[PDB]
């Protein structure tokens, strides 16, 4: 029907009835995400988590773009 | 057979079909660009990049018969 | 064309009265079992209420008794309507995922959504088509279409020359342009115009033109379980994975996320909750640590009636080694309630033959009735009903019309019932591989 | 409003100063266990806590998931509350001490407070300003309104396809759009377009509403280590690319209590402490007895209730040992365990009351004392399940109440384990061809 | 805030003299287990010397004596420059890498490479894109003190349409490499849209120089080194654990380059400790693999614990101490524990009381004290946070004989719970039977 | 970038650091306290006769088991053998409980490891053009084209290295390398001989300061030769050849790309490829360009092997191209894993038992412990006093002799903890009490551990 597959019956599409999924979006992919450069640079000086990153040859654009395409768009990459 | 397909009747069902199982952007970085496109990046002033920068087909391997199933009756047979 | 006489095409409904509850003894395939059929009926009647949880029913009795007749009864007793679901109990142990999560999609399979919404459709034979293309391209275009009693002109979008093209509506289809999303789907073609039909086979078939008005409202209902939706919900385009097994462990937040909404499309009234049911034939093949959890599945609000068939005595549990009644753990047959079912006296093992008979529309003398009877008695029900299948098969050899003595003695001769196979086992020792010796004459 | 095994359970009923009274909100007796989970409830509360066990003893029939559906009703919808099974934790493509930690991870509760600002309306006019930034006029029926939208949101209303009339949602806050449809002042332009026609919504253009809303940490793990959902295409084919579950690390998960720590500073979010509830607890063998006695001991760790109704019996996956409730001494030290004792004669009677008044099946007191006959002969669940057949067999035979006939119609068509099992044996005496097969 | 009060949080450090190694009994938080605190001092100052490499040291032991405070108690006391590694033995048991190479990255993990560099970052908010149209440019750059403006010739420009940068935004540039890293928008042009998008996050202006240079102290471990080196993007495995068997040749030039940089003066190697807890879960196929791991000279020391007794070792049929195979047990050193004196369990009661901030009556915490002498410490440590709880149920400030014989009566203790399943035998399924009355 | 630190460059005291070869004669003849190892006579001469069979490349899948008991000294040959050997012979010490994995059978990584153990040694040519480009100007030909424009004959490149610069002449199809690349002046370059496609490493660093922001790698001038002759010796073990021919590095698709960027996973190998290999490396061989050199494959702990492997080990040692396989086993009697049936000795199925060269290794006298304390103490640092020596001794021989090569460490602690610089007869006398052995261990875990009980043990 119409309701399960374009209303509210997916739990990605952000339309009316489904009013979670515009703030899990937002609030997993870009506010309390661990791969978000503000997120990183709190997070590089020393023995925290992405000490690492100065060395490997990547940089935080590198990073954020490649933690969250698919295998595909990482690959034309 | 064509894969399976949803008989959802609004438009929003065949927009994301046609945003899904077709989805432009991969079609776009598997066969290669398109020769407008060629030509304006092989009479520029300057040098300018392509989002396929090449073809990323893999090449087929088996030259006869290459990534279908129709059959020709063989020219010995 | 796919229905090919199987073991159970006689069995058209429980066959019990539904005023009185009374399980008359000959009706609708179920011939001779009254308590147990009465039992059934009860249990039918408490599952189309839908007020009561997933409980548990347990068909236990000895081979051959009509149990799975039981719950095929039930099964076409429903109709196409409350989801009958059936389990054989080792399509669990599976090894795309694991086997609790196996169990739980079982569960969720058997509770149906239904919902009912409106589409806008269109009848009609097409008169003409005119599309103008001249370098031009799918800008305008007419169309001519008509009924019996209406008649139309409609000017097209782009996005509808596109889709006329694409399905390549000729001068005489009989086609129905859903008009909220675009599809055509051709119903067939138009007598009147059979002399325009040059790239066609030379047997085709032809409709009549479509009676009534040209455009009106369908009220088409829905019914789509809980596990549907999770493996709608699961990937990108999900909805194949339950064409092709290829789901995997589905995350439990999901689930939960689906069973708030469905509660939240109650109470708006825009859903309507059908709990299904679940048959797990053959529920002696689970091991203890499916019972520790279908103990707690049995629990929940949505959670279907199941319904399940035990051939064991008292034997041994999988997985642990200590025996139990019906293979099963104690603490699960508390949760069970237990119908027994009784073995058949041979008049009842003569007209359930007749039934079988009357079903493969086979001709049956009398005498070879009782002569079938006879063996009946001696080997089953099985064994004599596929005597029935042999002996017109024999009786079609000698070109006969009716089976006789002479033709289900022979195929009592030729194909042995297993009690005389047991004796050949016997007394054949040195030659069939026991555990360690072949001798060789 | 359908009935199931624990509907008739609404709260422990307790009194203002923690003391259980008999036959309140559903308990009938069983006065110190629900005394216990009282105390439970508030430990749960008081926000205290870093990891405590709770172990449930008793046989089968008693009352012990009642007791955890009670603190489940009891703090509420907001304290997050997770039931597992023990058989749950197997699975074919991650470990099983990984399961146990996505439990925990479920467990525990951040609240989020937002103020969505939602627009709905028919597009006016898409004029690009600056050569960027691009004006909307959102047409509602009680007037338009302008809108000024940055250049990565538009990006987001362009792929999806919007022309010129089209009703669209814009979510202001998250920055998400959806197009309902074609507004039917522009319906019959043509007359066979393919567009869904929606009139244009009778409301405001900008409404205003605040919505509270939980996120479990189990689904920040998830969002954080693999691309969920949005911008995962290549999933769609299955094999390999599926969102299969792996092995989250420590390190991950080490990272994520900085950042909503961080979140939790600027007075954003709110946390919560759930309650795992592990049921069965019998089929957690040694190789995860192992692990809860290391994974509680974190300062993050939820309170975890367990239930186990086994005598001395073996631990799985180490058969050399045997230990009181399946649980083995070196954790069994850890654990607060609460005894659940049976139900006395005149205890049951009340249970068939409140069982027969929650589905509706009502009877009178000669029948009662039959059920409750039931109930102390043979089990508390099997007389419990002959209240909603013998009403099956009650209005059907032109009653209204159940009599004792329906109930002594019931006892024959409905047997229960223990005549089944002597039927079993005794009557199914030889095995031959109409006997079971054991 | 992600922070609560479990049962090591009292522990802070092993609490010994670090001149003498005398374990002064009420120190940090552990109280009286002289001898065993000792031997772990001894251990330690061996670790931070980081000489001698690849010893191992059991602690033995009765459950409820100390076993992990005393590894908690290490943990603290190294500081985060020496790494440290709680590891469970059960997670060994994995169904995507063997035991053999799951042990192994246990082992990668507890070995530091520490390296001291210069990061030339630049930090700041974007004023004006001036691209001259003729290839040149010119960057507007501010923050809350300077103004500058940086010539740019022919490729940034693209770097800068690749990123879409506009005028705005929070912009770093790593010149050691040169790439843009778009960090968000500022607060002063949330004022400017009304409907923002999806991915902008707004941040405060930098503060300071525009050129920051720092001394900055990197650690990372032979398992970040491992990890990354094994596919081409991925260094984003070691978060997702999407990896599975690692080529012993890809370790094999990892240890030569980083005995190379201890060469060139690059790197200082930092070794450090690996803890196995519950040792006893390993069957023999880990065994075998640990009695090699412990022989190269990037190898931990080793510290495992231990509860069992003479008991059966998992994956074979024989009986061995400790639950530990001897040819194993020939090679480490043991620290065994001892139970508890009721003079050290009252102090232990009450630094779990101040730990919890409940206050408790002399005769309660007496009564407690022998409470935990007939139970145990798990139990009596247990019946702290519920007397505070039913005291706060009735008002009560301080906690009294009555709360704590409350909650003596209401929870069981496991000295009991043993004499309530052999009282009720036929109800509780044993084996095989159930009467249900 | 990268701050160097001005220490002290020391290493780290493994427990066979003191271990330095075998230390034989000039003719086989073993020596005591010689080169680490004290006695031990046989099993070193019988070791320098397998370190003999390996550089003399006479072996070809031979088999060489060590028995004898725990702690006395099997790993010490073996590290023995793997330094007498040198470095560019390969040596690949696995143990037992390594081969069961989850990827492909465990007769597989058995296979794999044979071929890690097997090394090709390869010697070639390098013949480049090198360094920073600073023209790149066309020369027009003699005669152009009719109908076309330029026409351009030689190209020229001048070549500047850290040394010395150069012009260069070339063949004018080196442009589809320089607009593809994009090679500007001021980029470092190298210039193939076989092809003669330039690839582009870096802008220099001498044009790190023309512009201001732009930046990309700074790479210096290359400082060495402009016209490198130079030839090359490399080493590749099978196992490479194996992984790079059945898994291709880098491909130009869309699935190479994910299987790259995806996990590598073993995958088993088809027996027509190994066979293939063989084939060709052994005429590459006969062509007289590369030399094979086999290597030890030292299987540790080889009582874990279970009875599956025994019977592919058979067909992997009968291969005309194997190394040797030096076991070690410590078991009497033991019940083989895989067939629970029969108790064979050593662990060793009586099948590939005879294949086996069966070397012994004896327990150590009571007046050689204390030799090995003297050895190990003068390794460490640590020095002691000769009753503190003799001290140890008797720990040694009443106890265990890997037990008394662990009361150096804490004793020289609590020794320079004390106060003290050597270590006496007290520190010791201290130190044992803190770690106890396995035998007072089990003996408090009888006597005081009596039953299952409140301060009791789990048994
Ligand atoms: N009441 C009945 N009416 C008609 N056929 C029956 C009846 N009971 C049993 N049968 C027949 O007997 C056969 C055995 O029944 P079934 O339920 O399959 O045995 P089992 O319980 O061993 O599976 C079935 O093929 C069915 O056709
Ligand atoms: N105090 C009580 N009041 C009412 N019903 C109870 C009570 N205790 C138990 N029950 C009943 O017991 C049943 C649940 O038993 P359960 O606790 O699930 O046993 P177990 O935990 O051993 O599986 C429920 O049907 C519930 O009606
Ligand atoms: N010396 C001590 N001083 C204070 N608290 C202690 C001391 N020893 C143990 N404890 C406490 O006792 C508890 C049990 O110690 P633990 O090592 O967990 O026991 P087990 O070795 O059985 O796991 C710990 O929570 C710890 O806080
Ligand atoms: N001949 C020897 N000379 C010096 N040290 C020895 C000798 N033999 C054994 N050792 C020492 O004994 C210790 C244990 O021997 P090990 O090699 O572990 O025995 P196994 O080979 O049976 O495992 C090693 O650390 C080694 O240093």
């Amino acid at each position: 029907p119409r309701l399960i597959w374009c209303d509210g019956g997916r739990l990605d599409k952000p339309g009316p009835g489904n009013l979670v999924a515009g703030f899990r979006s937002k609030y997993l992919n870009h506010m309390m995400n661990i791969w978000t450069p503000e997120n990183i640079r709190s997070s590089l000086e020393g023995i925290e988590n992405f000490t690492w990153l100065r060395f490997v040859d990547t940089s935080l654009q590198e990073a954020y773009r490649a933690s969250h395409t698919d295998v595909f768009a990482r690959a034309v990459d | 057979a064509p894969p399976i397909e949803v008989v959802c009747d609004s438009r929003s069902a065949v927009i994301e079909r046609e945003n899904i199982m077709f989805h432009p952007a991969m079609r776009k970085a598997l066969f290669g660009p398109t020769p407008s496109e060629i030509k304006e990046a092989s009479f520029g002033p300057r040098p300018v990049t392509l989002y396929p920068p090449r073809a990323l087909l893999p090449a087929p391997d088996h030259d006869k018969q290459r990534f279908t199933n129709i059959t020709v009756p063989s020219m010995a047979r | 064309g796919l229905n090919l006489i199987a073991a159970h095409s006689h069995i058209r409904g429980l066959g019990v009265d539904a005023d009185t509850l009374e399980p008359r003894p000959s009706s609708q395939g179920l011939v001779g079992q009254e308590k147990a059929r009465k039992a059934a009926a009860v249990v039918l009647e408490m599952i189309k209420q839908g007020k009561i949880a997933g409980r548990a029913v347990l068909i236990a009795g000895p081979p051959s008794t009509g149990k799975t007749a039981i719950a095929m009864g039930m099964a076409q007793s429903l109709g196409q309507d409350v989801p009958f679901t059936t389990l054989a109990a080792s399509e669990i142990f599976s090894l795309e995922m694991s086997k609790t999560e196996a169990l739980t999609q079982a569960f969720r399979k058997s509770i149906g959504v239904r919902i009912k919404e409106e589409s806008e459709i269109m009848e009609g034979e097409v008169v003409e088509i005119q599309i103008d293309r001249s370098t031009g391209g799918a800008k305008q275009g007419k169309l001519t279409i008509k009924t019996t009693d209406m008649e139309a002109i409609y000017d097209m979008g782009s996005k509808m020359i596109d889709a006329m093209t694409k399905e390549r509506v000729m001068a005489g289809d009989i086609i129905s342009i859903d008009k909220s999303s675009g599809k055509i789907t051709k119903l067939g073609r138009s007598y009147a115009r059979s002399r325009d039909y040059d790239a066609m086979g030379v047997d085709t078939k032809f409709l009549q033109c479509p009676e009534g008005e040209l455009q009106k409202r369908k009220e088409v209902v829905h019914t789509v379980s809980l596990h549907e939706i999770d493996v709608i919900n699961s990937r990108t385009q999900g909805f194949l994975a339950l064409f092709s097994g290829d789901t995997g462990e589905i995350r439990s937040e999901i689930r939960d996320q689906i069973n708030t909404k469905v509660a939240e499309w109650k109470e708006e009234g825009k859903a309507e909750i059908v709990p299904g049911v679940l048959f797990i034939d053959e529920v002696h093949m689970l091991d203890i640590e499916c019972f520790s959890y279908i103990n707690r599945a049995l629990e929940s609000d949505l959670a279907p009636i199941v319904i399940m068939a035990s051939n064991r005595g008292v034997s041994r549990i999988r997985g642990t080694d200590y025996k139990s009644p019906h293979g099963l753990p104690l603490d699960f047959l508390d949760r069970v309630v237990i119908i027994n079912t009784h073995p058949y006296t041979p008049d009842e093992l003569r007209q359930i033959l007749s039934i079988r008979a009357q079903e493969e529309e086979v001709d049956l003398t009398p005498d070879a009735l009782a002569l079938l009877t006879k063996i009946g008695q001696e080997a089953g029900l099985r064994y004599a009903s596929n005597l029935i299948t042999t002996s017109q098969l024999i009786a079609a050899k000698r070109r006969a019309k009716q089976v006789g003595v002479e033709d289900v003695q022979r195929s009592f001769k030729l194909f042995y019932d297993p009690a005389r196979s047991v004796r050949f086992v016997q007394e054949s020792e040195k030659r069939l591989i026991g555990n360690d010796g072949v001798v060789d004459f | 409003h359908r009935t199931a095994a624990h509907t008739h359970i609404k709260g422990l009923g307790l009194n203002s100063s923690g003391i259980a009274e008999k036959q309140a909100a559903g308990f009938v007796g069983q006065c110190a266990a629900r005394e216990a989970c009282g105390v439970v409830v508030d430990l749960i509360k008081a926000h205290k806590m870093a990891g405590r066990g709770v172990l449930l003893a008793g046989g089968p029939g008693t009352g012990k998931t009642a007791l955890a559906l009670a603190i489940s009703q009891e703090l509420g919808t907001k304290i997050p509350f997770c039931p597992i099974t023990g058989s749950e934790i197997y699975s074919t493509e991650v470990k099983k001490t990984e399961v146990l930690m996505e439990n925990f991870r479920r467990a525990i509760g951040l609240r989020v407070r937002e103020t969505k600002d939602v627009y709905e309306g028919e597009v006016t006019e898409m004029t690009p300003e600056e050569a960027s930034t691009l004006l909307i006029g959102l047409k509602s029926a009680r007037g338009q309104k302008k809108l000024r939208l940055d250049p990565s949101i538009y990006e987001a209303i362009q792929k999806e396809r919007v022309q010129v009339g089209d009703v669209i949602y814009i979510e202001t806050n998250t920055g998400a759009c959806k197009r309902v449809g074609r507004s039917d002042a522009y319906a019959t332009e043509f007359d066979l377009e393919a567009e869904e026609y929606v009139p244009i919504p009778k409301g405001e253009v900008h409404k205003k509403k605040e919505i509270v809303q939980d996120v479990t940490l189990h689904d920040l793990d998830v969002a954080n280590a693999r691309p969920q959902g949005g911008q995962d295409i290549i999933s769609m084919m299955g094999q390999l690319m599926k969102p299969k579950m792996t092995e989250i690390t420590d390190k991950l998960r080490m990272e994520i209590n900085k950042v909503v720590q961080k979140y939790i500073n600027q007075g954003v979010a709110e946390l919560i402490p759930g309650v795992l509830f592990i049921d069965e607890a019998h089929m957690l063998d040694i190789e995860c007895f192992t692990y809860l006695n290391k994974a509680l001991e974190s300062p993050i760790a939820p309170i975890v209730v367990l239930a186990s109704n086994r005598g001395i019996a073996t631990i799985r996956g180490a058969d050399d040992l045997k230990a009181a409730h399946g649980i083995p001494p070196d954790f069994l030290q850890r654990l607060l365990i609460i005894p659940t004792h049976p139900y006395e004669p005149d205890e049951i009677r009340r249970i068939v009351r409140i069982r027969a008044q929650t589905e509706g099946v009502q009877l009178t007191d000669a029948a009662v004392d039959r059920v409750a006959e039931h109930g102390v002969r043979i089990s508390l669940r099997y007389c419990l399940q002959l209240l909603a057949p013998a009403s099956i067999l009650a209005r059907v035979n032109g009653r209204t109440q159940v009599d004792v006939q329906d109930i002594a119609e019931a006892e024959e068509l409905f047997l229960d384990a223990r005549r089944s099992a002597n039927i079993l044996t005794s009557t199914g005496e030889s095995g031959g061809l109409h006997g079971f097969i054991s």
